[PDB]
């Protein structure tokens, strides 16, 4: 057997408080993880071999 | 950075709500003392002759 997994971290979520508000702080931390928050342009053309 | 601060401020407001209250019901309750001896007040008087 074998399987592929997408880690993407693990985040605690509470109850009694609106979920949209809690998703905001995690969304910012997710953007930091992916290097998305700051303006950027992809440079991946040079990464190849023949 | 501004978005992180704004969302944290909103999250702070949401967390500031009450869940419940707890208190002890004690008014109107006293203690019970215990008296061992029945307070009989009888005294017997008899003459010297005993008659």
């Amino acid at each position: 057997h074998a399987l592929i997994k997408e880690d993407l971290g693990q985040w605690p979520v509470e109850t009694g408080i609106s979920l949209v508000n809690q998703a905001g702080v995690f969304a910012v931390q997710l953007a930091n993880k992916l290097g998305i928050d700051k303006p950027f342009v992809l440079d991946a053309g040079s990464n190849y071999f023949t | 950075e501004d978005m992180a601060k704004i969302y944290g401020a909103v999250a702070a407001v949401s967390k500031n709500v009450n869940s419940s209250v707890t208190y002890e019901v004690k008014r109107g309750t006293h203690e019970l003392i215990k008296v061992p001896t029945i307070p009989h007040n009888l005294v017997l008087i008899q003459s010297d002759n005993g008659k």
